[PDB]
């Protein structure tokens, strides 16, 4: 709830105005912007068969994107991250991710650490 | 007069202040590069015994 | 043999790129990565057989029981280094970044400390 | 087989999750238990597919040793030809999920009312 | 109809082939979407391939989505990197129309074989754009994506 | 026609008036902007014509 409450609306808003235009081109930054994160979190609602998922990850990984992360990054390169990234919070911060698994949610104090985890990583999977 | 002496004030204390903050860096992150290598090269070859281990008795 | 245990800060590593060792640091990361969230999933050991009944039930006889003490008797081999001078050229490449650079290093660095003093004053 | 729906005061709401792990379905469409939900769509959506990640995503879930959230699995095959019964199964052997599952496997072979018995057969199984 | 639909379940690989494909002249006048395996989802072909068509499925897809502005705007209007995917689509297109043997009687050439390997590529190639230099008709009625860029020579 | 066909027409009516309305909108978007931004323009180029304006 917490991710995707935002998210769902998001992706309806983004929905309608993802059929709006694409004529090689759109218009308005506000939009631009939903519709790159929405390109984004439509590869996050994606997933390749034989991968099922675990839902700490999936609410990070949500969480990334919910909170304008990777709206910046580009598509390949989102699956890209959200592989390395996925191995990442698991390898490294499974501590964490831990935590989010044992409040059974994010908690801000997971969050902090997510997004603290997330700006870096998100930093060395870009740079 | 004022002007210079703040000028130098900052220019003096700013090429000691990176040299030994660029000092006290190298000593802990050239002993982790050190240290990650060794990391590396352990895992891999507990693996190597673990695997044959796994391979054999299939 | 084991695992090394250490410690990764990344904005440090990365930075570092002495040139000569630079090229490994970018590489080392993804290098590293494949072994550490591999060797996280994998299981050490498979399971363990109980030739006795097996072999009861084999018609093939004496075969297993061959296998079997010959298995329970017999040690696999070991993989070993190629380099542990690698240690060791830390500790003199480590020389190089102290007493060699630190020293003449520190010595300007704490002047300009002093001269910052009277060049506020 | 004969076997009564719940009353009401059986039943009892949800306010159980339950993952499937497709990022997508968990999220938009959050999985509970105890439910009913059509999956839909054309041939070969990876249709099984989808349901196959899913079971495979309960292994966990029977490693995620809450027992309501240990989760036996019933798969009804209705008019499922052997051979690809064969190859489903033969996902599920790999991913032996098998082992906390029944797989009631009614391919078009059996006579008609066979097949069409087996999902309440199953039905009674999971009730 | 119920028959196909129910067909479907004990199928393999299912070529559907477009008749409106066929009308286009094409010849393998296939549906290509409809030609289609259970022996294809990512890993069932192996995603190269698959992917390669997602891209192309998606390209000549969006082709369609595009014909959409065009039914508006134009045979040579759009946007032109979507002019490119378009083209990209139309010689795919062509690209994938190939000789007879059978009919070589009709077509007036026999048919070819591109083995696979040589194949994937060939549209990942087109793919890479390598060919977009070179022209869509080109590669109507080919094999191998070498005798395409050979009959564009043998065109000019 | 057949119903089908009665479909196959729609569903592209319908997109036809999607695609229609996103020039509307669109068009208008740039419309939007673009009447505005004719203000010191306007006068400007209005201005252009001064001089035969007067001599």
């Amino acid at each position: 709830k917490q991710v995707a409450g935002t998210m769902k609306l998001e992706l309806a808003q983004y929905r309608e105005v993802a059929a709006f235009a694409q004529f090689g081109s759109d218009l308005d930054a506000a939009t631009q912007q939903l519709l790159s994160r929405g390109v984004r979190l439509t590869e996050l609602l994606k997933q390749g068969q034989y991968s099922p998922m675990a839902i700490e990850e999936q609410v990070a990984v949500i969480y990334a994107g919910v909170r304008g992360y990777l709206d910046k990054l580009e598509p390949s390169k989102i699956t890209k991250f959200e592989n390395a990234f996925l191995s990442h919070v698991i390898s490294q911060h499974q501590a964490l991710l831990g935590k989010i698994r044992t409040d059974g949610k994010i908690s801000e104090e997971s969050d902090a650490k997510l997004k603290e985890i997330v700006t870096n990583f998100l930093a060395g999977f870009e740079a | 007069q004022l002007e210079e002496v703040k000028q130098a004030s900052i220019k003096q204390i700013q090429d000691a202040i990176d040299m030994e903050k660029s000092q006290q860096a190298l000593v802990q992150k050239r002993h982790y590069l050190f240290d990650v290598q060794r990391n590396n090269i352990a895992m891999a070859l507990e693996v190597t015994y673990r695997e044959r281990l796994h391979r054999v008795y299939r | 043999r084991k695992l090394a245990l250490k410690t990764i800060d990344w904005v440090a590593f990365g930075e570092i790129i002495p040139r000569n060792q630079k090229a490994v640091a970018n590489s080392l990361k993804s290098w590293n990565e494949t072994l550490t969230s591999r060797l996280a999933t994998l299981p050490e050991k498979p399971p363990a057989i109980d030739w006795a009944y097996y072999k009861a039930n084999v018609a093939k006889a004496g075969l297993v029981d061959d296998f079997e003490k010959k298995f329970n008797a017999l040690k696999v081999p070991i993989p070993e280094d190629k380099y542990t001078a690698q240690v060791d050229a830390e500790e003199k490449e480590d020389v190089k970044s102290c007493a060699e650079f630190l020293t003449q290093s520190k010595t300007r660095i704490q002047e300009y400390e002093k001269e910052l003093e009277k060049m506020r004053n | 087989v004969g076997l009564k729906a719940p009353g009401i005061i059986p039943r009892i709401s949800v306010r159980e999750p339950m993952q499937t792990g497709i990022k997508a379905v968990d999220s938009l469409v959050p999985i509970g238990r105890g439910q009913r939900e059509l999956i839909i769509g054309d041939r070969q959506t990876g249709k099984t597919s989808i349901a196959i990640d899913t079971i495979i995503n309960q292994k966990r879930f029977n490693d995620g040793t809450d027992e309501k959230k240990k989760l036996y699995c019933i798969y009804v095959a209705i008019g499922q030809k052997r051979s690809t019964v064969a190859q489903l199964v033969k996902r599920l052997t790999d991913a032996d999920a098998m082992k906390y599952t029944i797989v009631v496997s009614a391919t078009a072979s059996d006579a008609a009312p066979l097949q069409y018995l087996a999902p309440y057969s199953g039905c009674s199984m999971g009730e | 109809d119920p028959a196909p639909a129910t067909t479907f379940a004990h199928l393999d690989a299912t070529t559907v082939l477009s008749r409106a494909i066929a009308e286009l002249g094409i010849y393998p006048a296939v549906d290509p979407l409809d030609s289609t395996s259970r022996i294809m989802d990512p890993n069932i072909v192996g995603s190269e391939h698959y992917d390669v068509a997602r891209g192309v499925q998606k390209i000549l897809q969006d082709y369609k989505s595009l014909q959409d502005i065009i039914a508006i705007l134009g045979m040579d209007e759009l946007s032109e990197e979507d002019k490119l995917t378009v083209s990209r689509a139309r010689k795919i297109q062509r690209f994938l129309s190939q000789p007879f043997q059978v009919a070589e009687v009709f077509t007036g050439h026999l048919g070819k074989l591109v083995p696979l390997k040589e194949t994937i590529k060939g549209f990942q190639q087109i793919l890479a754009g390598e060919y977009d230099h070179l022209p869509e008709q080109a590669f109507y009625m080919v094999g191998p994506i070498e005798e395409a860029v050979a009959k564009a020579d043998k065109l000019a | 026609a057949t119903l089908k066909d009665i479909t196959r027409r729609l569903k592209s009516i319908k997109n036809i008036q999607k695609i229609t309305k996103s020039m509307k909108m669109v068009a208008a978007a740039k419309y939007a902007r673009a009447e505005r931004e004719l203000k010191p323009a306007r006068v400007y180029g209005v201005g252009s014509l001064a001089l035969y304006e007067k001599a």
